[PDB]
């Protein structure tokens, strides 16, 4: 019954630094540290607003040096390769360094531990350069499409950044959804409005449908890999409506001509592309069955 | 239209078993303070030919109904016929029966004294604790280590007469 | 019908359980796969009591009814040849 | 996600483990009453208007009272003749089920069981049944506070 | 499949994973830096704390005849700790 918390948080003080350093840490001390929080809360009435205190404080401090390093860089892309870096530690460690505050935890998902970590790291780095980092990846995702290949690591970073910084409990992915995935989108609205009625004035209609079908592959792909998936979301569902509008719908009547003619062709190989693009289209599928049988009147 | 019926799953006691747990509801309700916002509602008031008696006892919103039963045809071969109990939580028009076990534990819910949470820490502490949990039909399944280790070091508090429990009507 | 036993050799115990339709060689195996030696060098005893190897459980005198999760029986393990059977006591509790 | 948490009680829990197994069910009658009357009395019982109908499990202290509606449900003897057919659609401890059997009319032995009912889970309501299941969960010790 | 818990007076128990799950502490212990080594509490009490491990996961499912898990009144306060502790 001889200690509460002045005594024994200089032992529990340089763990919860080399914890939320990734420094590495000896299993007997994580059992220590267990025993040495355990003990605090059970015999020091302030014992656990203290020890919270203390977290809140040290937390900041760290995360502030670790702010101290990020926004050294000038450039506005090299800065975001140290975000990204610091930042994949950063996270790991909030799933690591809370559970040891299990006890907090009782005597008083979301710890408030992990919760008090997203939030300080939050509003001490991520609010500042949010826009930055997020322009920054909408550059890459461009280079992407024109064939600069690069490290995924960055743009997903920002986007966990993005999906895992919410601070809301009514919905979770509002500030996600309004800005990464409203911008991306946007990219992509205009980048394939730019871009889609070119290929088809220099290929050709029947070639535009086997480009687009094609770019419909790329896409789908690159949103799997960079966009929300884990949380079950609506996003590449609507990336991918929204690219099958600028691909397919813009040019929705130019296509169409060609079916009644392919009909009479007898070109299958075509007509099964044509479905398929169409297939999306909500509407796309009955004119061709309309056309099919007009010619199955006359043979 | 054609016959419709109401059915209920009903548990049997022996014919003292109903005196016993009648007179400490009334006992209770009445003649102390402890159980007197439960209510108990005689044999002529219900509708049913068969209910012998109730005993509503509210917990918040939502109510338990305990329902005693009379010359029933399960159970015996004596000229009275024999009788059972059977129990129900009821709120809104919506109905549950509950068993025995889980109706002591939801009626301890709302009820009689326990441990708070200071309790099992000021027992570890020594600056000593109140109260004490009475009714230890309020506690059924398994039980934290906790609970049960600050059992064997407290014994429940044992009221006289004893506050009604269900699962001891239905004991046996 | 499961009994509930503890393996105690020296400081080292291990809980586990099998039918009362189990022998004890089956054991000696299960044993093995924890302490990943094989099922020669174990010795398995009831008591000061050896047990035979082809012989079940239950047949050793540990039944359901004297085997329970909440207090299970003691069994006991002998480890280049055999070392004597030593079980290693639990603290005491001070006055 | 509510009714699969329901189902799941139905499927692993004992206390359903015991009624779902298909046990054998008898009726209750005027023992004392010899066997004629008994069947006589039984078959008015079912297709006259008033009166309980008892059946056991023949292997527990529990039963089921069928009660007039007077103080979904069914008790069917149209279905096949010489016997007579149950239907039970109950609630118990915050698991919607049926309980199923039939009734021997010359025996007066006969077989039930409980099976899930998706149907009334489906459609009771969202805030009473989850107040059930928040309440069910919860234990005494230690909520009340210092 | 199986882990070890340790007591101070340097006894070994091994115990099934998923029994030792019962111990929220435990549960967070295991993440990380398997084996786990426990200071404060003696062998007498990391014995019985494996028996109450067993007795919940065997009669939390089916609750048809459940017995009284015994504890002794001299260990009750130490065990009472532990508990804490651990759950
Ligand atoms: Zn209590």
């Amino acid at each position: 019954a001889s200690l509460q918390f002045e005594d024994k948080w200089d032992f529990m003080r340089p763990i919860v630094l080399k914890l939320l350093r990734q420094e590495s840490v000896t299993k007997q001390q994580w059992f220590d540290l267990f025993s040495d929080v355990h003990a605090v809360c059970l015999w020091d009435d302030k014992g656990p607003a203290k020890i919270h205190q203390a977290l809140k404080e040290d937390i900041l401090e760290f995360i502030k040096q670790a702010q101290a390093r990020v926004l050294s860089h000038q450039d506005d892309t090299a800065l975001l390769k140290a975000y990204i870096v610091e930042w994949r530690k950063f996270f790991t460690q909030c799933d690591i360094l809370p559970k040891p505050f299990c006890q907090l935890e009782i005597t008083l998902e979301d710890s408030i531990v992990r919760k008090l970590m997203l939030d300080t790291w939050n509003e001490s780095i991520f609010s500042n350069i949010k826009n930055r980092l997020q322009d920054s990846a909408m550059k890459l995702v461009h280079a992407e499409r024109l064939g600069e290949a690069f490290d995924s690591q960055l743009v997903i970073g920002v986007r966990e950044s993005y999906v895992n910084l919410c601070s809301n409990p009514e919905d979770k992915l509002q500030i996600y959804r309004d800005n990464f995935e409203k911008a991306y989108l946007d990219s992509t609205e205009r980048f394939y409005r730019t871009q889609a009625p070119s290929y088809l004035q220099q290929n050709g209609v029947q070639n535009y449908m086997k480009y687009a079908d094609a770019k419909l592959k790329e896409e789908e792909k690159r949103a799997l890999r960079y966009l929300e998936t884990r949380r079950e979301c609506n996003s590449v569902e609507a990336l991918m409506e929204c690219c099958v509008n600028a691909l397919v719908t813009s040019f929705k009547e130019t296509i169409l001509a060609e079916c009644q003619g392919m009909i009479k062709r007898n070109e299958t190989e075509k007509l099964h592309l044509m479905f398929s693009l169409m297939d999306k289209v909500p509407n796309g599928i009955e004119p061709m069955l309309k056309d099919l049988e007009e010619h199955i009147i006359s043979a | 239209m054609e016959n419709r019926w109401q059915v209920m799953i009903v548990w049997q006691v022996d014919r003292m078993r109903i005196n016993t747990w009648k007179r400490l509801v009334k006992h209770h309700m009445y003649i102390s303070r402890k159980a007197k916002d439960w209510f108990y509602r005689h044999h002529y008031e219900s509708t049913n030919p068969k209910i012998s008696s109730e005993v509503h006892i509210p917990l918040g919103d939502a109510k338990l109904v305990i329902t005693t039963y009379w010359g029933l045809h399960t159970g015996e071969r004596d000229w009275h016929l024999g009788q059972g109990v059977s129990i129900e939580w009821r709120k809104k028009r919506y109905s549950t029966q509950v068993d025995p076990d889980l109706a002591d534990q939801l009626i301890h819910l709302h009820y009689f004294d326990c441990f708070s949470e200071s309790a099992i820490r000021n027992t570890i502490l020594g600056r000593i604790v109140s109260p004490r949990c009475e009714y230890q039909a309020g506690h059924n399944k398994v039980g934290s280590l906790q609970y049960l280790a600050l059992a064997a070091l407290i014994k429940p508090k044992q009221i006289k007469p004893p506050l009604p429990s269900v699962r001891k009507l239905t004991e046996d | 019908m499961d009994v509930f036993l503890m393996i105690r050799r020296h400081k080292t115990t291990i809980f586990t359980d099998a039918k009362e339709s189990s022998t004890v060689f089956e054991l000696k195996r299960i044993v093995e796969g924890i302490l990943k030696r094989p099922p020669d060098e174990q010795r398995l005893y009831k008591d000061d009591q050896l047990l035979d190897d082809g012989k079940t459980l239950g047949e050793c005198g540990f039944t359901s009814q004297t085997a329970r999760p909440q207090a299970p029986a003691t069994v006991g393990l002998a480890f280049d040849t055999f070392e004597a059977l030593c079980i290693e006591p639990f603290s005491s509790p001070p006055e | 996600r509510v009714v699969p948490d329901q189902r799941s009680k139905f499927e692993n829990e004992e206390f359903f483990r015991k009624l779902s197994r298909e046990c054998e069910i008898k009726y209750t009658g005027f023992r004392d009453r010899p066997h004629e009357e008994r069947q006589a009395r039984f078959q008015n019982a079912c297709r006259d208007g008033r009166s309980e109908i008892a059946f056991v499990a023949t292997g527990t202290n529990l039963s089921l009272q069928f009660f007039p509606a007077s103080w979904r449900e069914y008790v069917d003897l149209e279905r096949e003749a010489g016997k007579v057919y149950l239907k039970a659609p109950m609630i118990l401890n915050g698991v919607c089920v049926i309980w199923k059997g039939w009734i021997d009319l010359q025996r007066l032995d006969g077989m039930g069981c409980l099976e899930f009912d998706e149907e009334r889970a489906q459609q009771e309501d969202a805030l009473a049944q989850q107040a059930f299941e928040e309440a069910r969960r919860r234990t005494r010790e230690f909520e009340d506070r210092d | 499949m199986y882990v070890k818990l340790i007591s101070s007076d340097g006894h070994e128990f091994i115990v099934k994973r998923e029994h030792a799950l019962t111990s929220g502490t435990i549960k967070a212990m295991l993440s990380g830096p398997n084996e786990v080594n426990f200071r404060e509490i003696p062998s007498h009490v990391l014995s019985k704390v494996c028996m109450y491990f067993t007795y919940k996961v065997r009669y939390t499912n089916s609750s048809t005849e459940i017995p009284e898990f015994p504890i002794a009144p001299e260990i009750a306060l130490e065990l009472l700790m532990a508990a804490n502790f651990l759950d």
